[PDB]
């Protein structure tokens, strides 16, 4: 699964960013945050530091 | 201004040495078997330099708990020795207990969810416990009971 | 063992509470307050990491050390506020 089916005569490895698609034929990167500004995890500091 | 300074050139020789990169490509954690969820975002902040900046705040701490000792024969009216002792163990605590939860988890999940918000966390609560429990108690004593004032 | 232990000081950091207001008679009265709000602080603390340090890389070594630390915390406390005082006083005579 490291690997995305370029081509039918055997498996191409992927960039170190993108990850294989679900149908094969291919990678596409899906880029990630620093948890935003979403509630699970961020509440506690946020009030320790609104309160504060 | 001095003791601050003698930090902020430290601060600057390290800025200097190893700029803050900020790279996106945090990919060193890759569940890529599942293929499912993969990537992390974070800051260059070096664990190096934190344990840094813990060591020069640990050693602050021990001059002013060696001061604070010093000083306990000052009467009641500036007696900030106890309160001033109390708040550098009390951080001193809540560091320790920072430590191994943020040294710990480094082979597993949520290394962003569980790093930078415990370091916030910890830091949150010193300052909290160094401002109320220095300050407040003057304050009530201001403002909740307007006789010992004068 | 952790919880008949924060049981015990619980009631012993309320006993503390009503023990606050004695007069100067009792020496050993607001250093037992002292030590049970320091080991108030101690054992707060300590939950986090129970609760922080599950499913990480070092399950084992990390959860048989924290707890040996909030051990070592809590006894020093009880001892810095129960005898250094009375070391420093020896000294002086
Ligand atoms: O866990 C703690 N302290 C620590 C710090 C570094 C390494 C290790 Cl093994 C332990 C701790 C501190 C305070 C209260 C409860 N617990």
């Amino acid at each position: 699964g490291y690997q995305y089916q370029v081509d039918r005569y055997t498996c191409k490895t992927c960039p170190y960013d993108m990850r294989p698609t679900e149908n094969r034929t291919g990678c596409r990167p899906i880029p990630i945050i620093k948890l935003e500004w979403g509630s699970p995890w961020a509440v506690l500091p946020l009030f320790l530091a609104v309160v504060g | 201004f001095s003791l601050i300074s003698l930090q902020l050139l430290g601060i600057c020789v390290w800025f200097v040495v190893d700029p803050s990169h900020s790279v996106v490509d945090f990919q060193d954690q890759r569940t890529l078997d599942p293929r499912f969820a993969r990537g992390v975002l974070k800051c260059d902040i070096s664990d190096l330099s934190l344990i840094c900046l813990l060591g020069y705040s640990m050693l602050l701490m021990v001059t002013c708990t060696v001061y604070a000792i010093k000083t306990r024969g000052v009467p009641e009216t500036f007696n900030e020795a106890k309160p001033i002792g109390f708040t550098m163990y009390t951080t001193c605590i809540v560091w320790l207990a920072f430590i191994p939860i943020f040294f710990g988890t480094s082979q597993s999940a949520d290394k962003l969810y569980i790093q930078t918000t415990t370091l916030t966390v910890s830091v949150s609560l010193s300052a909290s416990v160094s401002l109320g429990m220095l300050y407040m108690p003057k304050v009530y004593i201001i403002l909740f009971h307007p006789e010992q004032n004068v």
